[PDB]
């Protein structure tokens, strides 16, 4: 018997940090019943087999940690110091706070007088680090208070791409899995340092290797992902337009396209409309003095039916596969090695080992994270990758797809529950003021006429309807309808989101804020002015694990909390091991973890604080009335609690959903209370409620599919790795989307010895094929429109096919395949005294702002202080050493940071000119470790992208200076 | 008796091994600066049983050859570190018959501890300043005699870390050298037939360390 385990009870989790979803095993003294005592992986889990990076492997020592919260503190205006505060006092005055702020400025109705009944003087931030139920409930819940201002995490990273992916294939997500990357025979790292930012993905990586498979690392650092790939081949940022435009000439020239694929499953045969052209770096449609598109210009030609005409022979010269061909004629390699700074010879190896899995016996794959995608044209980026992945027929099969790698634990899940301010849950759109009735909002809906095209988007009114009757089961959903707010219809989308949020605090057009499992004192752009802004509120709620710089921004460097009249209330959370819940993983495993030990101290499940927070404003309303009391005073919050508390459990069966009445669907009679086994079984009339129609399978009546360990494989699944009985995937566990591309029209894989799906007997044997129908009857891609993968999206604000635009403002001045420097629908100082390219990227050891790494003392260890990276070159022109003090600035700040020289960064070479990168980590903030140093945020420009409302964290412009010691 | 093969060629330097030492031991962690390296403890302590080093080499063309080297006790077949402590004391130093692991106890105390660490030919002896015992990787014996992996090889997420009896971990280190060497010619195994811990290394030993081979 080990004796450090004796008398513990062993229970499993889910790592809390990256979206791999490692598995672990927690050991919890006295039976339960004490602290842990040991945390490690799961030898039992599919994707990790009891592997962890350090981060998983330090979790004993983030739970089990003495400088947590232990208790809400409060910090009274012009305050220099907190005041320890029992939970009743905390919540009780933060429902004080939310009606005054609500009453005082409730809108029932716009300038328009269009129905809106929503507060804009209340935002939140977070949180892809809450389980999937809180997330929903928390939404819910800021929703039913009429919040629109509902941002997190994913803005950040992931919104600026998704479109690319929603555009291509119908679905934002990343396509395949984890385990699925063994299968690929070349496996392309692009904008993705995967070994330090997904680390157990290297596990199926190098195992792909074993099987054969080319690694190839494009990047412009040399990293730790770097020194095992086969190939490392160097970009200078911003130049992957032309690095994927390259591949897809090379592709087209030398007819390594997969043509039975392409004909068949991507729009590669639609006949685009005559008004459709490109000249001179400008599509048509282009209204120069508003810098945007008439879209209506890159229209399909339509049939008699309203179905895009097709030409199955691709020889109409309006052909989208011959308007492709001449799109990308430009991208020689001659160009594009000038541009990107690759050797024309490095072009050609890595073009010839990728586009080889163009033939059916072999897959390649993508894998993509943040990069620098988050400009205007990032959405390019990715939209190229997805077409270079359908032209060499790679969705839908094993080894193959857009691995667009989730950063967070639960950013799937906490984009899925709609913690953004344009979506609901179940990616239905949050209503605008012109949708002023729940038929005008279901109307939007596109139709098909084509009658082989799925469009499983119109069942829409279904998903809308039950999600209504989840949060109020009494109302028709008609009436419910009108509880919900609503945004501007004239309103820039944008305006609702992340960066103006902060712009209008900045102004100070809001009371309250938020700061929900976020740390925007280190996270957000442009440190010093967010610092300032947050002094702009009157009240911040902030909720996490530790005091830091966000809870005590008031205290921060050059404040003076006697100034500074924002009311702060710290809410002390539980660590993931201490509260039961799932986690929606980047292949979409939604998994359900166990409490170890009880939460630490007077900590609290997030589920808990905000029902309990949510109760007091909603009798607070019950005994004073106020501002539209009904969405507050109807909510359904019965549902989300079992013993006096949140209940994950019953949040996660309203979320699957359940039948309010018996009810015939789909040719099956089903009996009240029943869980709904599928989105399928969904009614537009009130029969069903769900929370969230994607969760529609995930809790049956056969239990919590999620919370399945069960590694039973029938061949077929073991040899590609799907895991069918291992937790749940939305939708309905179809593990790889888009399967039903990987097989011809009689069923049968176009690669056997890596079969997805297959027809037998009258059925799907495999995977869950993603689309019911026998085969040859329907679109592969069933969230589609017409039901296409798309090489031509005409929906697209840059255009339908993406084209070069220099996202690099200051160094460059000539775009070698256009005359269109700059992206024509999107200003930089370039001062001269900042003549570097400041950069931020992650290390292995470190996580996010570092507000949870910093605290635990094995990774301080491994990373104790901020760092500089800079070339051999750079370190002699600045007379550098390697280990001095260097200090970083920019227009918006500066900070000291130790130099590390090293090779692994080079000089670009951009117009005959050495323009030098700097690299430094984001993850160090003033209030921990000593000398850990402040957050490289300090650096960052706020401005913020006209496209995607996002900074720029990736490319900006710094100065770096030898900080002089005593001789 | 056992045996780790560690396959350098797969090591991301993730140092889930060097984290997952400290957790299973519950050790502390040390104060640390960076001093121009991602290199961190800078070397093993009494403290510090297993740290990554990381050397850069210059290669023709673009990227570094990195070199990652997770550095532990060796478990030495015939380990003169036992031969300099039973000098002094017997029982200080002795070695598990079972798995082949050699283990200080607090005996340790009571010998030149300074000889101990000069007769290791891999300089893997630590001395703590204040009670004088001697610390070093003991191979999770305990785990390994419970059926468990070492901490280090059960969180190692590339296949870096292999953890076996002796006869399966040679097999498997020679059909591995014969593979690593098609994409790394300079590919050798260190001191095989001395040690327990039995490193691929991907070029000339000392290139990853001074002491990576005796
Ligand atoms: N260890 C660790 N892992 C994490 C995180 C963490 O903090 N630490 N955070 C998580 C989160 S929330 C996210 S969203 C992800 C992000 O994951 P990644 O996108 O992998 O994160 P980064 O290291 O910021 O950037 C990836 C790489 O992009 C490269 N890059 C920079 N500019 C360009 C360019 O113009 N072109 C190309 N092709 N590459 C470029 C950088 O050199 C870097 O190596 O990581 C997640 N995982
Ligand atoms: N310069 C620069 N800036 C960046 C980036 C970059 O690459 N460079 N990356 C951007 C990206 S991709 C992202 S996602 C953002 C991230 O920015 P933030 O989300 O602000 O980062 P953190 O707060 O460090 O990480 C998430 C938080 O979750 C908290 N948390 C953990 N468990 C729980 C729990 O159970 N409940 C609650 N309530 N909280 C919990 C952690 O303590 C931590 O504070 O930063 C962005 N900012
Ligand atoms: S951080 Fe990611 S790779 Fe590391 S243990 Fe956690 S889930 Fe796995
Ligand atoms: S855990 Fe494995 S991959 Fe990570 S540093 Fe240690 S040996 Fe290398
Ligand atoms: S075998 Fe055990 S003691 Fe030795 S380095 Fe690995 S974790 Fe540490
Ligand atoms: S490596 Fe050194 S300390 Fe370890 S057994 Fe061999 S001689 Fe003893
Ligand atoms: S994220
Ligand atoms: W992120």
């Amino acid at each position: 018997e080990l004796q450090k385990l004796q008398w513990a009870k062993q229970t499993t989790s889910i790592c809390c940090y990256c979206a791999v979803g490692c598995g672990l095993i927690v050991h919890t003294a006295k039976d339960g019943q004490g602290r842990a005592v040991n945390v490690e992986g799961d030898p039992d889990h599919p994707i990790n087999e009891g592997s962890l990076c350090p981060k998983g492997a330090s979790i004993f020592q983030l739970g089990e940690n003495d400088q947590r919260g232990t208790q809400p503190l409060y910090r009274a205006p012009f305050s220099d110091t907190w005041k320890p505060v029992t939970w009743d006092f905390a919540l009780t005055e933060i429902a004080k706070r939310i009606k005054k702020t609500r009453d005082a400025s409730f809108t029932e109705k716009n300038a328009a007088g269009d129905l809106v009944n929503r507060t804009e003087a209340i935002a939140s931030f977070g949180s892809a680090a809450m389980d999937n139920e809180e997330c929903w409930a928390y939404g819910n819940i800021l929703r039913s208070l009429g919040l629109v201002y509902i941002e997190h995490q994913a803005r950040i990273x992931h919104s600026p791409t998704v479109p690319a992916l929603a555009e291509s294939f119908g679905r934002g997500a990343m396509t395949n899995h984890w385990n699925d990357l063994a299968n690929s025979d070349c496996i392309l790292i692009m904008g993705s340092n995967a070994a330090e930012n997904h680390p157990i993905a290297f596990k199926w990586v190098l195992r792909a290797k074993d099987k054969g498979a080319t690694l190839i690392h494009v990047d412009p650092r040399f990293t730790r992902t770097s020194a095992r790939c086969d190939v490392y081949a160097p970009i200078r940022s911003g130049a992957d337009i032309p690095f994927l435009g390259g591949l897809i000439k090379y592709i087209l020239d030398n007819k390594l396209y997969f043509t039975d694929y392409v004909r068949e499953y991507t729009n590669a045969s639609l006949i685009v409309g005559e008004k459709f052209s490109f000249k001179d770096g400008l599509f048509s449609g282009y209204d120069a003095a508003n810098k945007k598109y008439d879209k209506s210009m890159w229209a399909f030609e339509l049939d008699a039916n309203g179905v895009p005409k097709r030409d199955p022979a691709l020889k109409h010269p309006r052909c989208v596969i011959n308007l492709l061909k001449k799109h990308y004629e430009r991208y020689n390699l001659d160009k594009v090695a000038a541009i990107t700074g690759t050797s024309k010879e490095q072009l050609q190896q890595v073009y010839k080992a990728y586009a080889a899995t163009g033939k059916p016996d072999k897959a390649g794959t993508i894998m993509y994270a943040m990069g620098w995608t988050q400009h205007s044209v990032g959405v390019q980026n990715i939209r190229a990758m997805a077409m270079i992945q359908l032209l060499l027929g790679n969705i839908g099969v094993a080894g193959g797809g857009v691995n667009a790698l989730r950063g967070e634990s639960n950013v799937q899940g906490s984009t899925d529950q709609g913690l953004l301010a344009h979506i609901w849950p179940g990616y239905n759109p949050v209503p605008n003021s012109k949708a002023a009735t729940l038929e005008l909002y279901n109307a939007a809906t596109p139709q098909s006429k084509d009658p082989m095209s799925v469009n499983w988007w119109q069942n829409r009114p279904k998903y809308v309807a039950s999600y209504l009757k989840a949060l109020y089961p009494d109302e028709e959903p008609a009436a419910a309808y009108d509880y919900l707010p609503r945004i501007d219809a004239g309103r820039k989308l944008t305006d609702y989101f992340w960066l103006n949020i902060f712009e209008k605090m900045d102004k100070g057009e809001f009371k309250g804020l938020f700061a929900w499992g976020m740390n925007p004192a280190c996270g957000g752009a442009n440190a010093n002015k967010n610092r300032k802004a947050m002094g702009k509120l009157e009240w911040l709620v902030n909720v996490n694990l530790f005091e830091n710089e966000t809870s005590s921004f008031w205290k921060g460097p050059g404040m003076n909390p006697a100034e500074i009249g924002t009311e702060v209330f710290f809410l002390p959370c539980c660590v993931s091991i201490e509260k039961e819940g799932s986690v929606a993983n980047s292949g979409r495993w939604m998994q359900w973890r166990y409490r170890g030990p009880k939460p630490y101290a007077e900590t609290k499940p997030d589920g808990d604080i905000m029902l309990d927070m949510f109760k007091k404003v909603r009798e607070l309303y019950a005994k004073e009335g106020g501002a539209y009391p009904a969405p507050i005073a109807k909510l359904n919050i019965a549902d989300w609690e079992e013993h006096n508390e949140f209940s994950p459990t019953k949040v996660a069966k309203l979320m699957n959903g359940y039948f309010l009445k018996d009810t015939e669907v789909g040719g099956k009679q089903f009996k009240k209370g029943q869980q709904v086994p599928s989105f399928a079984f969904l009614t537009a009339d009130g029969s069903t409620c769900s929370g969230n129609w994607l969760h529609a399978g995930s809790f049956t009546d056969a239990g919590n599919l999620m919370a399945r360990r069960d590694k039973t494989q029938t061949p077929e699944q073991a040899r590609i790795g799907l895991f069918p009985n291992w937790s749940f995937c939305w939708p309905v566990n179809r593990r790889i989307l888009y399967n039903r591309a990987s097989v011809d029209k009689t069923g049968k894989p176009w690669n056997p010895a890596k079969a997805v799906i297959e027809w037998k007997d009258g059925k799907w044997v495999g995977d869950v094929v993603d689309g019911g129908g026998d085969p040859g009857t329907k679109h592969p891609f069933i969230m589609q429109t017409h039901g296409f993968g798309a090489l031509y999206g005409p929906g697209r604000e840059e255009g339908p096919f993406p084209e070069h635009y220099e996202p690099l403002e200051c160094p460059v001045s000539k775009n070698p395949f256009s005359k269109q420097l700059h992206n024509p629908v999107a200003k930089a100082v370039c001062d001269p005294r900042y003549p570097f390219i400041g950069t931020t990227y992650r290390v292995t050891e470190h996580w996010q702002t570092g507000l949870m790494t910093r605290r635990c003392a094995w990774l301080v260890e491994a990373e104790p202080q901020i760092f500089c990276e800079i070339s051999k070159e750079l370190a002699k022109l600045r007379g550098i050493g390697n280990g001095d003090t260097v200090k970083v600035s920019s227009l918006r700040g500066a900070l000291e940071a130790v130099a590390i020289v090293t090779e692994r960064i080079r000089p670009f070479k951009i117009e005959g000119v050495d323009v030098h990168m700097v690299g430094l980590p984001w993850h160090y903030g003033w209030m921990v470790p000593k000398n850990g140093g402040d957050t490289a945020n300090l650096l960052t420009p706020s401005a913020g992208d006209p496209n995607t409302g996002i900074p720029e964290t990736k490319a900006f412009m710094v100065d770096v200076r030898k900080v002089w010691s005593h001789p | 008796g056992k045996m780790f093969f560690v396959d350098l060629s797969r090591c991301t330097a993730c140092r889930g091994c060097q984290i997952a030492c400290k957790q299973w031991k519950n050790l502390p962690a040390e104060e640390t600066r960076n001093t121009g390296s991602h290199q961190n403890p800078p070397d093993l302590s009494y403290v510090t049983l297993k740290t990554v080093r990381f050397t850069e080499k210059s290669r023709k063309g673009p990227g570094i050859d990195w070199l990652f080297f997770p550095e532990q006790c060796r478990h030495c077949v015939e380990p003169p570190c036992k031969g300099q402590a039973d000098v002094d004391l017997e029982g200080a130093v002795v070695k598990d018959e079972t798995t082949g692991a050699v283990l200080f106890t607090e005996l340790t105390a009571k010998v030149d501890g300074e000889s101990v660490r000069s007769a290791c030919p891999y300089d893997i002896p630590r001395i703590d300043p204040v009670t004088k015992r001697l610390s070093k990787c003991d191979m999770c014996n305990d785990r390994v005699q419970n059926g468990l992996l070492p901490a280090c090889v059960k969180t190692c997420p590339t296949g870096t870390m292999n953890f076996g009896d002796e006869q399966e971990m040679l097999a498997l280190a020679e059909k591995r050298l014969a593979e690593v060497k098609k994409t790394y010619p300079g590919a050798v195994l260190g001191d095989p037939n001395d040690v327990r811990v039995v490193y691929l290394f991907t070029r000339d030993p000392k290139d990853f360390y001074e002491h990576a081979v005796a």
